[PDB]
């Protein structure tokens, strides 16, 4: 009936800015490997981190392009952007602007200082401007997520493979814990090598939180579909579409219910537009003043 | 007889996947059968997975 | 000579190291050789063949 | 920013004292994680 001795974060040894040694004190034997593996498994794949997902470089259209005045090709640049370690306050998407003219390396330190955004490694090279009349202006999109989400996991913009997880490497040691009482206790030492996005203690409490939350106990057509299509599917003129949306007509079902009289009474619609709308509707077997009687169901 | 010819060059990036073939210089060849997440991988004491 | 480099490497001389199973955390019951091998991806890809 | 947690359960009573419970849709890698954590608690605690 001896109640179990529970752990609590006891020491943090920051070997460096991105390498630490967390230690949970007084754990009953065998629990070293149990928690060691549960935690190592959560940390190495379930951690939340910011990562570059899209990039908009001026003058560049396809990632295969190479730039006038830039040493490395756009592909190498995106590959460089993959390694952009950013820690953002409380947001799931932030746009970073990078304007740089001159000769020499364009590092992360040249990124426009945003109040929320923290740049872990400012000396991180993104580019190399060759001639002194060369310059880059790009918009780097940084988003919050989980795990490795490739660019293939799908406009004149480019997509970059997302490596959301903040942690590079995890290691653990079981080591016998001190204290003359009981004697048969161990201490789990988790050696972390992160990218600097996340603090050791919160990484541990988040791995633990995910574990605990996984353990949350163990317990024991009629009608036409076209009516629910957005009005944009009708491919009207920009003006007509905008007018209809301005009249709270967002779907085909909304449009076919209105009558000519009612539509012409609206501030922004004239004879031209109504003619166009009747034409596009008639072209798909539809019209104005259509009764569907039951708008809508659920 | 030919009025016009159009050529379109499309570029594709292929990532290693199950069924692709890898080999070494010594005659050891094989096909990828499994891609298992990093935490399942055998690793050195200092935490480095193979 | 390779043994010598392994010594500067800090060894094991055989080239075998203790390896942990990522699913369990239990070590594999014997020492296992682990080293950097040079491997090529061949022109035969499932995308082309399937 | 979530994770797929508790979904659809099954119980195969092999006998009066032997069963097979199954927790469905747990994110990849959680199989061995929970499997080993639980196997370790059950075999000793």
């Amino acid at each position: 009936v001896t109640e179990f001795l529970k752990p609590r974060l006891v020491d943090i040894e920051q070997v460096s800015s991105t390498h630490a040694k967390v230690t949970l004190e007084p754990l009953e034997r065998g629990f070293g490997h149990t928690l060691g593996n549960a935690l190592r498994r959560i940390l190495l794949s379930s951690m939340p981190g910011c990562a570059v997902t899209e990039v908009e470089i001026d003058g560049v259209l396809h990632e295969y392009s190479t730039k006038e005045g830039v040493q490395e090709d756009i592909l190498e640049i995106l590959l460089n952007l993959k390694g952009l370690a950013v820690r953002v306050q409380g947001k799931d998407e932030v746009i970073l602007t990078l304007n740089k003219s001159g000769i020499g390396p364009v590092t992360a330190a040249d990124i426009t200082h945003d109040g929320d955004v923290e740049i872990v490694k400012p000396q991180h090279v993104i580019c190399h401007l060759t001639d002194e009349n060369a310059s880059i202006s790009m918009r780097i999109k940084v988003q919050r997520g989980r795990g490795y989400v490739p660019a293939s996991t799908r406009i004149g913009r480019l997509l970059v493979d997302a490596c959301y997880s903040p942690v590079e490497r995890i290691a653990y040691n079981v080591e016998a814990a001190r204290v003359e009482q009981r004697t048969d206790l161990d201490k789990l030492v988790i050696e972390m090598e992160t990218n600097g996005t996340i603090d050791p203690e919160e990484a541990i409490r988040r791995a633990a939180t995910i574990l605990a939350e996984q353990l949350e106990a163990f317990v024991d057509p009629e009608f036409d579909p076209i009516l629910l299509r957005p009005v944009d599917d009708l491919e009207l003129t920009v003006r007509s579409a905008n007018c209809l949306k301005a009249e709270a007509i967002h779907y085909i079902g909304d449009l076919v219910q209105r009558t000519e009289v009612e539509l012409l009474k609206t501030p922004n619609l004239g004879k031209k537009s109504l003619t166009e709308i009747k034409d596009v509707l008639a072209s798909r077997g539809l019209s104005l003043g259509m009764r569907l009687e039951n708008w809508p169901p659920a | 007889g030919v009025l016009k010819i159009v050529k379109v060059y499309l570029a594709v990036k292929r990532r290693i996947q199950p069924g692709d073939k890898m080999a070494g210089r010594h005659g050891n060849k094989g096909v990828i059968s499994k891609i298992n997440p990093i935490e399942d991988m055998p690793y050195d004491e200092n935490g480095t997975p193979v | 000579e390779i043994k010598e480099l392994l010594k500067l490497g800090d060894l094991p001389t055989s080239g075998q190291i203790r390896l942990y199973d990522g699913r369990t955390g239990e070590q594999f019951e014997r020492p296992v050789t682990v080293g950097y091998m040079y491997m090529l991806k061949l022109n035969h890809l499932v995308d082309d063949k399937m």
